[PDB]
């Protein structure tokens, strides 16, 4: 009986240690998910801001194109205003 | 009981054998979950510089993007200014 | 008292909604970690096979090349054996 | 209890408003949970053909890196066959 009573004691104290690893397995699982949605996440945000920068950047280009069509109108106009006054006193 | 007995020591042996190797396990476990948190944490750093990292580009080509528009208006500007010289500098042309 | 009533009944039916909700809220929580992780498992393992892979055909590059080595010598063995044969009848 | 009651009146009116409103968000979350699912359902299908392919692609490399080897030994020894010739066709010139 004394020998049956701590092999039953032991089969308890099995019993803690398999639980108290259950819950330590399933602690890792939620670290590692947690983990794995915060930066997925984040990842999303870049994405979102390297999308929004880029959209910006090829606008920008589009804008310094326009700026060249009109400036090169200018400096045309210069040119014709440059012959007017020049027929006048010629 | 003789024999109950060597079937009790050998469970007691068995008993042991696996409390002692679940106390390995959990200890693995809870390096596991360090390394996670250690190896999360950082990845997160880094990301969480990329972010301002792009934020700051960002700003400076809204910035950059702000500036461009005020000269394009400008060019505008003086362009029609030279859009009257030739209206008026023709006029005196056809007399 | 009647009022009163109802009015504590429906107190009651926001608690319900309320804590189904929020069960609800985790169980999307699980279900995108859950996911999340799935994959992320997968990701690794094509990982290691491109690597495996990538590994091997290197590898094949490499024996490639040693064959050519090796023919090399084994053409130009041909063409001695070529003078050899030339030089004893001649 | 005349007003009593118009506070009454008025918590019936925020309490039903706000349980309307919770079983909108739940209906909400309902979505959510089954775009989630069918989003990574789909997702885990894309990689695990993806892993099929390479599995396939790795098996064919791991065959030519059978057949490589083993031109590479019939080359060797037809080298050695002419090791041979060699050493005794000197012998024949050194007379």
């Amino acid at each position: 009986s004394e020998l049956r009573r701590t092999m039953q004691n032991l089969e308890i104290e099995l019993q803690s240690q398999l639980s108290m690893k259950a819950s330590l397995e399933n602690s890792l699982e939620e670290t590692k998910g947690r983990y794995c949605m915060q930066l997925a996440q984040i990842q999303e945000m870049i994405g979102s801001v390297e999308e929004q920068l880029a959209q910006l950047r090829c606008e920008m280009e589009q804008q310094n194109q326009e700026y060249k069509i009109l400036l090169d109108v200018k400096t045309r106009l210069e040119q014709e205003i440059a012959t007017y006054r020049r027929l006048l006193e010629g | 009981t003789k024999h109950e007995i060597s079937e009790m020591n050998r469970m007691i042996q068995r008993l042991r054998a696996e409390i002692d190797n679940v106390k390995k396990q959990c200890a693995n476990l809870q390096n596991a979950i360090a390394d996670a948190e250690q190896r999360g944490e950082l990845a997160l750093k880094d990301a969480r510089n990329k972010l301002a990292e792009l934020e700051e580009a960002l700003q400076k080509a809204k910035q950059d993007m702000a500036r461009l528009l005020r000269e394009y208006q400008e060019l505008m500007n003086t362009k029609l200014a030279l859009d009257v010289e030739i209206a008026t500098y023709r006029k005196l042309l056809e007399g």
